[PDB]
């Protein structure tokens, strides 16, 4: 059963989709759920979009991340067209051609954070923590809510360094535990490409 | 058109 969500759209563009969903009897919602099957992204001609929360979750959920052109060209062609040839090809940050969305729906047997325990620590800005934790959960990780509450499986500390007011503070997590401390972008890039990226580029140096 | 709120983008960052 088709359940749809929109991202990156102007109000008049949303109105098109609302009309299109009404014609074909497809559920369109404002909030992304587990029940949601399709995330409809605004892209350019190259099927390249921007990174939104809905975009990340669409990949992490293994959902049909689809360009909004799939709506407009199906309006023009009068029939409801195939999702395969309208799936988004990548994003403005990580790559115009990484088939992130395709590789996520393809590999659900293997999920990118298969054996990791992830704890978010300290302040966070634009993305709700409970959402980023869900995204991490969606790629088959374990969410830990306290630094002491870690458990033959690997721990990772996730931090957003530009949210900290006393910037000397995010080098002090190595004192509390011996687990690695990466930036928030490690999660975000890894979900976007749907490949677990090597922590080396994201690793925050800790104080001895 | 009028005043509409807009969902976050996640640009390049360290």
């Amino acid at each position: 059963r088709m359940s749809m969500v929109v991202s990156g759209l102007t109000p008049e563009e949303f109105m098109l989709v609302y009309k299109f969903a009404r014609k074909h009897h497809i559920t369109l919602t404002n909030l992304i759920t587990e029940e949601t099957t399709h995330v409809v992204m605004k892209t350019d001609a190259e099927f390249v979009c921007e990174r939104t929360l809905k975009y990340f979750l669409g990949i992490a959920g293994g959902k049909w991340v689809v360009s909004y052109f799939w709506v407009t060209q199906s309006i023009k062609e009068r029939k409801m067209l195939n999702e395969h040839d309208f799936e988004v090809r990548g994003d403005v940050v990580n790559g115009r051609n990484h088939q992130g969305p395709k590789r996520a729906r393809e590999s659900q047997d293997r999920k990118i954070f298969r054996g990791l325990e992830i704890c978010c620590y300290g302040p966070f800005t634009n993305m709700p923590t409970d959402q980023l934790e869900w995204m991490v959960q969606l790629c088959g990780a374990s969410v830990v809510k306290e630094l002491s509450s870690f458990t033959g499986v690997h721990p990772i500390v996730v931090v957003q360094p530009d949210a900290w007011t006393e910037d000397n503070g995010f080098h002090a997590i190595g004192q509390m535990c011996e687990a690695p401390v990466v930036t928030r972008e490690w999660v975000l890039d890894s979900v976007a490409l749907y490949q677990c990226q090597e922590l080396d580029t994201y690793l925050i140096p800790q104080i001895p | 058109g009028a005043a509409y709120d807009i969902s976050q983008v996640f640009p390049f960052a360290k």
